[PDB]
RNA sequence: GAUGGGGAAGCUCCGUUUCAAAGGCCUGACAGGCCACCAUCGAAAGGGAAUCCGGUUAAGAUUCCGGAACCUGGAUAUGGAUUCUUCACGGUAACGUAACUGAAUGUGGAGACGUCGGCGCGAGCCCUGGGAGGAGUUAUCUUUUCUUCUUAAC
RNA sequence: GCUUGUGACGGCCCGUGAAAAUCCACAGGAAGGAAUAGUUUUCAUGCCAGGUCGUACUGAUAACCGCAGCAGGUCUCCAAG
RNA sequence: UCUAAGGGUCGGACGAUCAACUUAGAACUGGUACGGACAAGGGGAAUCUGACUGUCUAAUUAAAACAUAGCAUUGCGAUGGUCAGAAAGUGAUGUUGACGCAAUGUGAUUU
RNA sequence: GAAGACAUUGUCAGGUGG
């Protein structure tokens, strides 16, 4: 079957983000006109989020909670499935075909996930997802 | 033929003493002293040669911006662009393999 | 030395106080089976490097003259 | 085409130094130079050099092995009672 | 000895050899400077201070590149890895095997060649191996040897044919040739 | 080839990191903490930061003069970029652009590397067509014979 | 076409044909920092400085060594028709 | 003085343009001489010796002398073998380990 | 770790012995 989903995790193998998560939202299995291969509209992060402990104070966790999103398009074959899964229903519409355009649109499509990924670390749910695959 | 001379003291036909012949402007040639040829910068784990990148003098590397020496991606200006992609899913995989012996042994001590 | 295709990045470097000297030089040239036609050649003492300008129109030269500063020491040729 | 009848493939050397030299330099020869399978790619692209090395250019990998064979009867022998003798003492 | 990349020695009988074993990795393999035998550059990881720690070993036959070694005391019988001699019955073929506990090698060393586990003394431990030679010979358990035998057997066999070839050879090692 | 050290009756010798208390920091309130070597000498032909042309003298020039570039090490202002989403964006990817922080420690790369053969590529020189200039043979023949027509570093 | 340089290949060996100073990057992330304003001096511009010594000459059937201005000897580049 | 063969670049069976010296083949000709100069192996029938490339008695000897790869023997398992130091907390082989280290007679081959 | 009142080191006496 498809296992491949758009509320599933995977890993980026090239181009920029490769050993950072991300999670797919929109696969098209024949791809479009542009992308001309099955593609997958996916999003996960470019700076994961440090390490906090006991002794730091409320500045300290909020430097190193911060934490940058990213947008892209991939061919299938230059990812990797994952067992585990993340709920994605937040950010479905914000993200399109058309929104890989004129950022102004990427850029609140950041910030929304941006919100979303702090909002779901902080009481941290997929901590294996937001903890940084070492390598 | 008008026959040249080296413009350096080294008289003999070293490595580094090398001769480009080069005519002139003013109507006589002279030599002209070319040094050493660079070299691709290679894989640590491929031993295979790596794009993106310019073949510098090592000191010459110093002059230019990070561009030109490296790449964008993690292991930029060191690796091959698939010696990442190996050790990178091993390093998922085996991690796997890491629950994959929890379950294994939570479950024989479970049974203890 | 370098070259320059756009002139309203170069009109500063005749303003940014390295400069205390130019030149202008004249060349005859012919373009493809075209006309003997002289083209310009506007230089300026940037102290690290050289800046030159290649024009080939003479309005455009008499333009420039005139448009440059009067305290800047040029000579021709 | 076959150009002899029995001097073959050491026939630079010439007339000297002997058949009954020729003839065992002949059939080492023959086994040093010629290309042998891979363990992992399954290829006769596996060339040595440097003698006692054994490398396949296809997958990159290298290893040792006698210095003009792959690998020896001792070797097979070993192996085997290697196969043995692990799982003798395992269990 | 210009070109003599290193001594082909054994690491050292530490704590995880001594009550355990580690995990040691195989980075190339490498022609020695005047050697009837190939080398091996190996790697460990040292376990008191952040670093991958370089070794020379002795390149054993049927050891390929990308290869894994697990070594020390309690490491399974396989080919290129290394025990001290008392956990291994009789018969087991080693090679580079040591004298004494920590020497790093004097015997069975050379291309080719092996020794042969046929006795053991385990109460006060000792353990019996035939030399190459063939002088037996009963050393204590704790010193340690690799198993199977130098790469490169067969090394003896082509004759030379010409003398430049052999004072290539005998360039490189001493000045042991010609030879009244 | 020093020092440590050990011998030597002794001049001085064996040895070169080893039977050594060998050296310096990093915050931080005189106390805690980390690191690990070992000297130094030896190549005007090996490695190695970076320059060209023209002119100039009785005699030298990659040295001087005229012009034009480069390397290293400093300070420090501006421009530009990044940012209220603080440590850029794009491209499937190969990788890119004018930049786009980062220590201790770790890992990798260059420096770093044979001989011979044949094959390709380009540089210089050689053969030379046409044109424009200068010289020379021409009793007789030769739309001829010779020379110049160039362009660096970066 | 001649010489020379480089490249991709191939053979060649019980010969497999050096190490260091130096430079750079990468992983790592101590820590620092903006909104009424900072950060970036590995991008571009802009400013000062670069010390000691050698440097001429010949390099040879006269400039050196051969008791000498000796039919001798001394490593090497350019190499036309 | 001729012929034939040996090619690229441009068009959709072949054609237009562009250029090289390689060989072969047929004539005509004169001192019947012609690699014309210069440069440039004399060859062969028998006997013996060392196997060979090679090395040397510069300044009276350049071999049937020396080494050579091979063959066979002997020694040594590290407190070991060879070898050295004024003595040492010494030192080479040795960053080595019996397919090794070292000394032997002998020198390719058939037998 | 091995070895241990033996070794060994300092000094004396036999056999052999260019
Ligand atoms: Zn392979």
């Amino acid at each position: 079957a498809k296992f491949l989903k758009a509320g599933k995790v995977a890993v980026v193998v090239r181009g920029r983000y490769a050993g950072k998560k991300v999670v797919i939202v929109k696969p098209h299995d024949e791809g479009s006109k542009s992308h001309p291969f099955g593609h997958a509209l996916v999003a996960g992060i470019e700076r994961y989020p440090l390490k906090v402990t006991k002794k730091h104070g409320a500045k300290k966790v909020a430097k190193r909670t911060k934490i940058k999103p990213f947008i892209k398009v991939v061919n299938y074959n230059h990812l990797l499935p994952t067992r585990y899964t993340l709920d994605v229903e937040a950010f479905k519409s914000v993200v399109s075909t058309e929104t890989f355009e004129q950022p102004s649109q990427r850029e609140e499509a950041k910030k929304v996930v941006k919100k979303a990924f702090e909002e779901r670390h902080q009481a941290g749910k997929n901590q294996w997802f937001f903890s940084k695959l070492r390598f | 033929a008008q026959r040249v001379t080296f413009r350096r003291r080294n008289p003999y036909n070293t490595r580094s003493n090398k001769i480009k012949v080069v005519k002139t402007p003013g109507g006589i040639l002279r030599a002209q002293h070319v040094k050493k040829l660079a070299t691709r910068p290679k894989c640590g784990d491929c031993g295979s040669a790596l794009q993106g990148i310019s073949t510098l003098r090592p000191r010459q590397y110093a002059t230019v911006s990070k561009t030109h020496k490296t790449v964008s991606r993690a292991y930029g200006g060191s690796r091959c662009a698939n010696c990442v992609k190996e050790r990178i899913i091993r390093a998922f995989l085996i991690e796997e393999q890491k629950i994959v012996k929890k379950v294994v042994k939570e479950q024989t001590e479970a049974a203890k | 030395a370098r070259e320059i295709t756009d002139i309203k990045q170069f009109l500063e470097l005749t303003r940014r106080a390295d400069v205390k000297t130019a030149t202008v030089k004249i060349n005859k040239k012919l373009n493809k089976a075209g006309k003997p036609f002289r083209q310009t050649k506007f230089k300026v003492r940037g102290s690290s490097s050289l800046y030159t300008l290649v024009i080939n129109d003479a309005g455009k030269a008499k333009k420039l003259i005139q448009s440059l500063p009067p305290t800047l020491k040029v000579n021709r040729l | 085409a076959k150009r002899t009848k029995k001097v073959g493939i050491t026939g630079k050397y010439g007339v000297r130094y002997g058949s009954s030299l020729r003839r065992q330099v002949k059939k080492l020869e023959i086994q040093q130079h010629a290309r042998y399978d891979c363990s992992f790619c399954g290829k006769k692209t596996v060339k040595r050099g440097a003698a006692g090395i054994w490398t396949c250019s296809c997958c990159k990998k290298t290893v040792a092995g006698g210095a003009y064979t792959v690998s020896t009867a001792a070797a097979a022998t070993v192996r085997s009672t290697i196969r043995r003798l692990r799982e003798m003492v395992e269990a | 000895t210009r070109l003599r990349q290193g001594a082909a020695k054994l690491r050292t009988l530490d704590y995880a050899e001594r009550h355990g074993y580690i995990r040691g990795i195989v980075k190339q393999i490498v022609h020695d400077s005047g050697r009837g035998a190939p080398l091996a550059k190996v790697v460990f990881r040292d376990p008191y201070k952040y670093r991958l720690r370089e070794e020379i070993f002795i390149a054993n036959e049927g050891v390929h590149t990308g290869q894994f070694i697990y070594a020390g005391k309690k490491a399974s019988l396989n080919v290129g890895n290394v025990l001290p001699l008392g956990s291994v019955p009789e018969g087991t073929i080693v090679s580079n095997v040591e004298e004494k506990p920590g020497d790093r090698g004097a015997l069975a060393r050379a291309s080719g060649n092996y020794v042969i586990i046929i006795g053991h003394n385990p109460d006060e431990n000792k353990t019996r191996v035939r030399l190459p030679s063939g002088a037996k010979k009963v050393i204590s358990s704790d010193a340690r040897g690799v198993i199977g035998v130098i790469a490169g057997g067969g090394r003896v066999d082509k004759p030379l044919l010409k003398a430049g070839r052999a004072f290539h050879k005998y360039r490189l090692k001493r000045n042991s040739w010609p030879k009244t």
